[PDB]
RNA sequence: GAUGUCGGCUCAUCACAUCCUGGGGCUGAAGUAGGUCCCAAGGGUAUGGCUGUUCGCCAUUUAAAGUGGUACGCGAGCUGGGUUUAGAACGUCGUGAGACAGUUCGGUCCCUAUCUGCCGUGGGCGCUGGAGAACUGAGGGGGGCUGCUCCUAGUACGAGAGGACCGGAGUGGACGCAUCACUGGUGUUCGGGUUGUCAUGCCAAUGGCACUGCCCGGUAGCUAAAUGCGGAAGAGAUAAGUGCUGAAAGCAUCUAAGCACGAAACUUGCCCCGAGAUGAGUUCUCCCUGACCCUUUAAGGGUCCUGAAGGAACGUUGAAGACGACGACGUUGAUAGGCCGGGUGUGUAAGCGCAGCGAUGCGUUGAGCUAACCGGUACUAAUGAACCGUGAGGCUUAACCU
RNA sequence: AAUUCCUUGUCGGGUAAGUUCCGACCUGCACGAAUGGCGUAAUGAUGGCCAGGCUGUCUCCACCCGAGACUCAGUGAAAUU
RNA sequence: CACAGGUGGUCAGGUAGAGAAUACCAAGGCGCUUGAGAGAACUCGGGUGAAGGAACUAGGCAAAAUGGUGCCGUAACUUC
């Protein structure tokens, strides 16, 4: 199977609708050092639910 | 728990404990359409599955020179009595080796007991 | 006269007077509240909205809440539509009870079938596997030709090939019922019916003969 | 087509998942705190509290049975005598999973995984 | 089961000792025989004093099957050979005079009653 | 300038010049069973030996094992069995190289789907304020097979043999849908037996490897060979056919008017999808009731505050699932994991002491272990939050309310 | 017949059923005696046939174990047009 | 090509095994320059499968089955 026509560039640019990726918009607020961070996720610095999780 | 609720008043009180390989008696009823009569069956056990209401057994018949394995329900109300004379000593839960080595040559022990 | 709504708890077997083995379906129902009522006037047919079981508040939500509440009915965990018998009337908000099943003797189940998801044409069409020797070459469960030479030049609608299966709708018609509980609110359907257990059935009077 | 199954393929054959879940259960009970995926993670629970339950009595039929998981006799040693009392007044519930992002190399779930209280 | 193509056994004392059951009657696309059904088999080898010789074909009755006959009480019978009864082509009539192993109860149900009745067991 | 040919496997579709089932006419149609002709394609329409065979002969069933088209259907679906490039041999022709619609052996079947086509599942938008639900149905799709027995009835017919029409009730084969209640299979996540070897210092006891080292069973789930159901009855309009009355044509006539029957043929009636049905449908419920400024002064724009119902995202997950999507739950919780009890499976765990020089057995013990199954248990993980989604919803006409 | 178009030559065995095979006849288009005729033990990754065990080759496919196929992260072609 | 290919000679341990075969180890060397998720259709390499056992196919193709030692015993033909 090989094509038999060239495809345009509307047809690429119309099959890369769907391609496009999807952002987050409000991942998380700290209640003690209020940083951002992931969704039931430590911070850079091990904080979750106001306690260290980590003690580095 | 629904399901058990069916299962519990549908159970026989009077079902005896019989060990995997013994000699057991099963009583069934049998109808020609007009008289119940019973039915004698001598064998040995071969397999238990005792799972619920759904607890079965199988026994193995050598007769006329050939072997016939019949399996029964414990609770069912097809069979009438179940008795053992003599009880065997194998240590497996299941018996189907007995259908390859012939029956002379595989006579079992008893527990001793 | 109208069905019932329940679920599937499981199936067993029922043991008769002269031994004879019986398996039937264990379906509990709860007791049906009607929601709504219709008529020729408004909707201009008639049927009564049900619903069955419990929801838990903080799921359900102020629509169908004030739905509930117009009806004077508490939550329940889904909603139905039965069509009347011409002549056969509802009020709204009395419950249904499952007593009513004592001389139909046929009932129909409808429900949702267990999912299989995607399916391959051996699986689904019940076709022939081919031979798995002789030369063949990755070719054992595919469905093979799909359509003639190009005098036709297309593939014909509803072709049988792979496909999704199971998370649909399933009719099984002529079931007979065995016994039925009204204080404890179950039913014994002869047979097997379609779903999982836990999954919402609907028992309809058989409408043939 | 996996109709009420479990037990995750972790694409590996049950030798190599046998063997692996061993060594990261070991690895576990001797540091405590352990940095892998979710799934691993979440395998490693159903071997690692039955472990913890099974060391809540201590017998030398329950230590042999012990010594027959995670081959290691230090680590049998370490169990019975340290996890013991502090779980013994614990039903369930010996680990627990956090979650930390991904990893730079192939983007993979990241998650802490370590006891209770840890005696920290 | 029984099938076409199946090495199968003796129940009587016709004179054949081992039949081939090739085909199967009862119907179009008739894949498979219980324990009471109509099918026909070849003679493979047989006494040669027997009533019957070899190569013969004639229709025959099964008796006993490997797989089990399912009870109304969900019990099955199975057994360790699978025999038949000769029978006439013309007629179903048995052949052999005595039948020598175990018979079950579904023989009766769809009427044969010659085999039933002398048969010294069920 | 190229694998592309015949046959076989899978997959089928269409026509009726119909093989059966269905409705009839005539008959050299007593009946069953037969011959011919008409309508009718809804359904079904075989297994093996020989040959590569299509076709055929043979053996055995059925109602039959239909005729043809679709590049003598289908090789970017499979087979390479025939013929057949390169080798060789047999018989014939030619002095010969070689040839032979003469015969035998052996002899590479590629492609990651771009588009249309088909099967399933999703994202955006629209349906004119937004949102959550539940339904009618324009349309489309799936099935429409029948053998045998009994009663009618050994009745009608028939000298006897033979043997009814219609109707009713059961029991079979194939197909499809559903399920794991039983029977089994699988069940390399459960237990046990055993060989060689290595290791835990050593005895015992375990662990790795040797196809799961080789076997025996076996939880749940899946599955069929296992068991539940269906092929309708009925209604309307009809083909052939049978008719009533009835003139043209004083008779006659199924037709010129009118009326009444009439088939597995058509539409309903059985099941499923289905308002993108843009002709964008119907019903119920919920939520939003501020201010100011500017321009070209109108379905105008701009600023502050407000962020409702609901949706979205994340986590636990599923008998839902390729991914999407769907379903349940998120502290006001049994959603998943762990634990307890129970059940199931395997089978008498280790250790102790005794008997036996020893192997081994014995009481502890139907003990230990037990994965996916059942009932409970917040012990752990499902954070307080935040984002999207608004501020009453155009014009004209018609009926009422002032 | 490695040779026969008539041919599936005629008969028998094998099979319920055998255009294959074997055994008898020669109507040898177009076998034939060193471009060798007949037989021949053993031998042959040689052609054909039959029998016994064995099995998913099939009836009739079902489940399970891994590698791809599906998603995410990175690198990143092709024939054809 | 940092390629599942080929390349001559020497050293030749233990266990069990007739054996340089085979299975596990000694010293020694490696886990094979993309990883992580779920376990759809389908493909490839395998395990097992109730009943029949070649009925599929051109063809027992592939699969499946036997497989060693010691003892007894072993046909037609034949160049013995």
């Amino acid at each position: 199977a090989v094509q038999q026509n060239k495809p345009t560039r509307s047809k690429r640019g119309m099959r890369r609708s769907h391609d496009a990726l999807t952002a987050v918009t409000s991942l998380s607020v700290d209640k003690t050092s209020g940083e951002k961070h992931l969704r039931h996720h430590i911070t850079a610095d091990g904080y979750y639910r106001g306690r260290k999780v980590i003690a580095k | 728990n629904i399901i058990k609720q069916l299962e519990q008043e549908q159970m026989k009180q009077d079902v005896p404990s019989f060990r995997p390989g013994d000699t057991v008696e099963v009583k069934v009823w049998v109808v020609e359409g007009s008289k119940k009569r019973l039915q004698a069956f001598e064998g040995v056990v071969i397999a238990i599955r005792n799972r619920g209401l759904h607890s079965a057994f199988t026994v193995r018949k050598i007769s006329n020179g050939e072997g016939v394995e019949r399996v029964f329900q414990t609770h069912s109300p097809v069979v009438d009595s179940i008795s053992v004379k003599r009880r065997g000593a194998v240590r497996k839960a299941k018996l189907y080796y007995l259908r390859e080595r012939t029956g002379k040559a595989a006579r079992i022990k008893e527990r001793l007991n | 006269m109208i069905g019932l709504v329940g679920k599937k708890v499981g199936m067993t077997r029922i043991f008769t007077e002269d031994g004879v083995s019986i398996p039937v379906t264990v379906i509990e129902v709860e007791a049906n509240r009607v929601t709504q009522v219709k008529d020729l006037a408004n909707d201009g047919y008639r049927a009564i909205q049900v619903t069955t079981g419990a929801k838990k508040a903080n799921r359900v939500t102020k629509p169908e809440a004030g739905h509930f509440a117009k009806a004077g009915v508490e939550a329940g965990r889904g909603l139905w539509e039965f069509r009347l018998a011409e002549g056969e009337e509802f009020t709204v908000g009395q419950s249904i009870s499952v007593e009513l099943f004592a001389d139909v003797k046929k009932v129909d189940v409808t429900g949702t079938s267990k999912g299989k998801g995607f399916a391959g044409t051996v699986k689904r069409w019940n076709f022939r596997t081919q031979d798995a020797t002789h030369g063949n070459s990755l070719s054992h469960r595919v469905p093979g030709s799909i359509g003639q030479n190009q005098t036709p030049g297309k593939v014909f609608k509803g072709k049988k090939m792979a496909g999704q299966m199971g998370n649909e709708r399933v009719t099984v018609q002529s079931l007979d019922v065995v016994r039925v509980d009204a204080e404890r609110n179950l039913l014994l359907v002869k047979g097997a019916v379609p779903g999982a257990t836990g999954s919402d059935l609907i028992v309809k009077p058989a409408v043939k003969a | 087509m996996r109709h009420r199954k479990s037990g995750r393929q972790l694409n590996r054959n049950s030798s190599h998942r046998q063997a692996m879940f061993r060594n990261m259960a070991g690895s576990l009970v001797r540091h405590e705190i352990i940095k892998t995926t979710l799934p691993k993670a979440k395998e490693l629970r159903r071997v690692v509290e039955p472990l913890i339950t099974l060391a809540k009595t201590d017998s030398v039929a329950n230590r042999r049975l012990a010594f027959a998981r995670t081959r290691d006799n230090e680590i049998v040693a370490k169990l019975f005598n340290e996890l013991g009392p502090r779980f013994a007044s614990r039903a369930g519930g010996y680990t627990r999973i956090l979650k930390c992002g991904f990893r730079a190399g192939d983007n993979a779930p990241m998650a802490y995984i370590e006891l209770v209280d840890r005696s920290e | 089961m029984i099938q076409e193509q199946t090495m199968l056994n003796v129940a009587d004392n016709s004179g054949a000792r081992r039949v081939m059951c090739i085909k199967v009657l009862g119907g179009s696309h008739r894949r498979y025989a219980g324990v009471g059904d109509i099918i026909k088999i070849t003679i493979k080898e047989a006494i040669p004093r027997g009533k019957v010789k070899k190569g013969d074909v004639l229709k025959a009755v099964v008796v006993r099957t490997k797989k089990g006959v399912r009870r109304p009480d969900g019990s099955v019978i199975r057994f360790d050979g699978n025999a038949c009864v000769l029978l006439n082509n013309n007629s179903e009539q048995p052949i052999g005079t005595r039948i020598f192993g175990p018979v079950t109860r579904e023989l009766r149900s769809e009427k044969f009653m010659k085999i039933i009745s002398l048969a010294p067991e069920v």
